[PDB]
């Protein structure tokens, strides 16, 4: 007996009820997904697609066909991935590391050291000490680079080493 | 160096001590475009049930 | 127009070799300039293909499908275990302008055909469950392999220039993924359909067992070689 005048009880009222189902079929309705925003040249981590993995993401030249969603090297590691919305190819290299060495001439002689970082480039050392410098086995600080050529007191690598006059 | 070849004194040389490694910064959610609704608007806005 | 045609047509079967035909990508990886071992479903080097020129045939654990059509007479595919309203069936066809697919009970007519005058084979159709149009698949060459485990039904297929005239060519070429069902069913055996003109087609029926290849992936990531590894000694 709707009529507009009815009171609260009386309304007329649209009920839905939904019930959720998950046999054994696989699923086909999920809620969203909410996907991130982009970074590049930075070492962070990622989820791509439910594909875990940290490292730095570059631009890469690599052309999939139109149905790999990433790709792997030898050894199965995994090196390229594809964007799932924009669609282009990122390449993926592991964060940078290292070990460190300290050269000193001894304490009976100074108190002063330099230090190495082996194979790591002068860009991310930290922290700032003396003049840095950039030689084929890796970053030194510390020390000064000079012209001149003398017997090899502490070896470091690829044909140069340190001495004391300074360091 | 001191602690890593245990002793007071240290004799000229190069010595490795430690490790190095660069942090993450942040972390990166990927995922394709959102699309294909469910259709439940028509269902809840319809004139008659 | 359920109707019926004919009662014996050429019965016994052909045989003839699979040579090196029906490899197919197992996964959505690229790889560049590099061999790869896997073990997988496949269809063995030189294996022996039945030639047809139309019952059921059982489905084993897959199926390679090729025909050297012209003018597309072929039609679908129908997958069950006892083919009625008693239990899941699916169905595939493909008109002129889009691929459908169904996955319902129905109740096949005995000798389902299409003919023009998307009924005609089926007297019944309810309780469908999953649906799908899409853009349709097809002196031509078409190689289709059908795959089906946890509950993923998986078509890859691939289509040829052909220039030979009676059978399978002595050339390689892989074959690419091209639709995943995520149905669960248990298909055990399957049928051909064709709309033939109310007034004997030729295609071929290989199956896959479970062995290791090597495969060959060149800078763009496309197979162009393989290599069996139960053949003879020297591939071991
Ligand atoms: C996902 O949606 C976004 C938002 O529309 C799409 O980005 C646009 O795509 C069109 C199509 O080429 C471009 O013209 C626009 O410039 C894009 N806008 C951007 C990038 O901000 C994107 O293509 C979609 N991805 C899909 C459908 O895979
Ligand atoms: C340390 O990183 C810098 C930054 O990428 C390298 O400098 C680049 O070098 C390449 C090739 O030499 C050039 O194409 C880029 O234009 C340079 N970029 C910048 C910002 O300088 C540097 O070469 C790296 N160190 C070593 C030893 O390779
Ligand atoms: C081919 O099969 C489709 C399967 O639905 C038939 O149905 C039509 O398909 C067109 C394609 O977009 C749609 O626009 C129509 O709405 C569909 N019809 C209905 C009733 O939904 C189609 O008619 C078939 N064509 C031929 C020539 O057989
Ligand atoms: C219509 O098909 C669906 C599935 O395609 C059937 O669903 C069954 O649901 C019951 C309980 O929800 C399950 O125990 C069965 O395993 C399901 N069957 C299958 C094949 O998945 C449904 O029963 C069918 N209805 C009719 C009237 O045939
Ligand atoms: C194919 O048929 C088999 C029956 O032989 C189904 O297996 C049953 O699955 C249910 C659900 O997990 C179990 O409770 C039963 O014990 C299973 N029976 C047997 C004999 O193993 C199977 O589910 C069917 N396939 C699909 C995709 O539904
Ligand atoms: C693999 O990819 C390369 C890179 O795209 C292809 O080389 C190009 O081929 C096209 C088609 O002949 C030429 O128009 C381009 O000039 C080629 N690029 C370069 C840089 O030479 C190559 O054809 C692809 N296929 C094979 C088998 O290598
Ligand atoms: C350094 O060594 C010399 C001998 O080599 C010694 O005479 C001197 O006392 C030492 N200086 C120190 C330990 O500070
Ligand atoms: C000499 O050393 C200085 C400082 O390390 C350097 O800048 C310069 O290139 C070197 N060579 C010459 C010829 O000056
Ligand atoms: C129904 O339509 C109204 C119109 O403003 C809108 O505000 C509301 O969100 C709609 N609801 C659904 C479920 O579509
Ligand atoms: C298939 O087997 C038959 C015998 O059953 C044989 O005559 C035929 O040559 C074989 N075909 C092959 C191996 O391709």
């Amino acid at each position: 007996g709707f009529q507009p005048t009815n009171g609260v009880g009386y309304q007329p009222y649209r009920v839905v009820v939904l019930s959720f189902e998950l046999l054994h079929a696989p699923a086909t309705v999920c809620g969203p997904k909410k996907s991130t925003n982009l970074v590049k040249n930075k070492c962070v981590n990622f989820n791509f697609n439910g594909l875990t993995g940290t490292g730095v993401l570059t631009e890469s030249n690599k052309k999939f066909l139109p149905f790999q969603q990433f790709g792997r090297d030898i050894a199965d590691t995994t090196d390229a991935v594809r964007d799932p919305q924009t669609l282009e190819i990122l390449d993926i290299t592991p964060c940078s590391f290292g070990g460190v060495s300290v050269i000193t001439p001894g304490t009976n002689t100074s108190n002063q050291v330099a230090v190495l970082y082996q194979g790591v480039n002068c860009t991310e050392v930290p922290s700032t000490g003396s003049n840095v410098f950039q030689t084929r086995a890796g970053c030194l600080i510390g020390a000064e680079h000079v012209n001149n050529s003398y017997e090899c007191d502490i070896p470091i690598g690829a044909g140069i080493c340190a001495s004391y006059q300074s360091i | 160096t001191k602690c890593t070849l245990k002793s007071f004194t240290v004799e000229k040389g190069i010595y490795q001590t430690s490790n190095f490694r660069v942090q993450p910064t942040e972390s990166i959610v990927r995922f394709p475009n959102i699309t294909n609704l469910c259709p439940f608007g028509e269902v809840f806005n319809a004139t008659r049930f | 127009q359920c109707v019926n045609l004919r009662t014996r047509t050429q019965l016994p079967p052909a045989y003839t070799n699979s040579f090196t035909r029906g490899v197919y990508y197992p996964d959505k990886v690229f790889r560049s300039s590099v061999l790869h071992s896997t073990q997988d479903l496949f269809l063995p080097f030189f294996s022996n293909v039945t030639w047809f020129h139309n019952p059921v045939l059982p489905f084993n654990d897959g199926v390679y499908f090729a025909s050297t059509e012209k003018s597309n007479i072929i039609r679908g595919w129908i997958f069950g275990t006892t083919l009625d309203s008693k239990t899941q069936s699916l169905l595939i066809v493909n008109n002129a302008t889009n691929v459908v697919i169904k996955v319902c009970e129905f109740q096949f007519c005995n000798d389902p055909f299409l003919d023009v005058y998307e009924s005609g084979v089926y007297s019944s159709a309810n309780n469908c469950t999953f649906e799908y149009v899409s853009q349709p698949f097809l002196k031509n060459l078409r190689e289709f392999v059908f795959k089906n485990i946890d509950g993923y039904f998986k078509i890859y297929s691939k289509h040829t220039p052909i220039n030979l005239v009676r059978d399978l060519p002595q050339g390689f070429s892989a074959l690419e993924p091209l639709v995943d069902l995520p149905i669960g069913i248990n298909i055990t055996r399957f049928q051909t359909l064709l709309a033939l003109h109310r007034s004997a087609a030729a295609y071929y029926v290989g199956y896959l067992q479970p062995r290791t290849f090597l495969l060959k992936y060149n800078e763009n990531g496309t197979i162009t070689d393989a290599v069996d590894c139960a053949l003879d000694p020297l591939s071991e």
